[PDB]
């Protein structure tokens, strides 16, 4: 489908452009597992970067 | 002679964006 | 550049995952002043959290 579902393991508050803010327990769709530690995710009508170490594949 | 650290979020540092 | 320089005002010994250990007088690069009291810093080849109240912008 649109990508894999992951769960946020920790809160993250976006620090730079195009990062997602999320809370522990959010389900994020990971569209791409890009190299460099930040993945293309989507949450709550926003697409943006998610730190890959903050999420667990579910 | 130092302040107490702020409460922790129990989380890893984000990977470098740079 | 990579962030702002701060001086450690006090010694801090890392207690949890991904915290930096440093000594009073260490110069730390703060990459991000994240909300929640712990900043993303870098010292001596390690990136990790720095307690924000332990450092003074220089």
């Amino acid at each position: 489908g649109p990508g894999i579902q992951v769960k946020a393991l920790y809160d993250y508050d976006a620090q730079t452009g195009d990062e997602l803010t999320f809370k522990e327990g959010d389900t994020i769709i990971v569209h791409q597992k890009d190299p460099a530690g930040w993945w293309e995710g989507e949450l709550n009508g926003k697409r943006g970067w998610v730190p890959a170490n903050y999420v667990q594949d579910i | 002679a130092k302040p107490v650290p702020p409460p922790r979020g129990a989380k890893p540092a984000p990977p470098p964006r740079t």
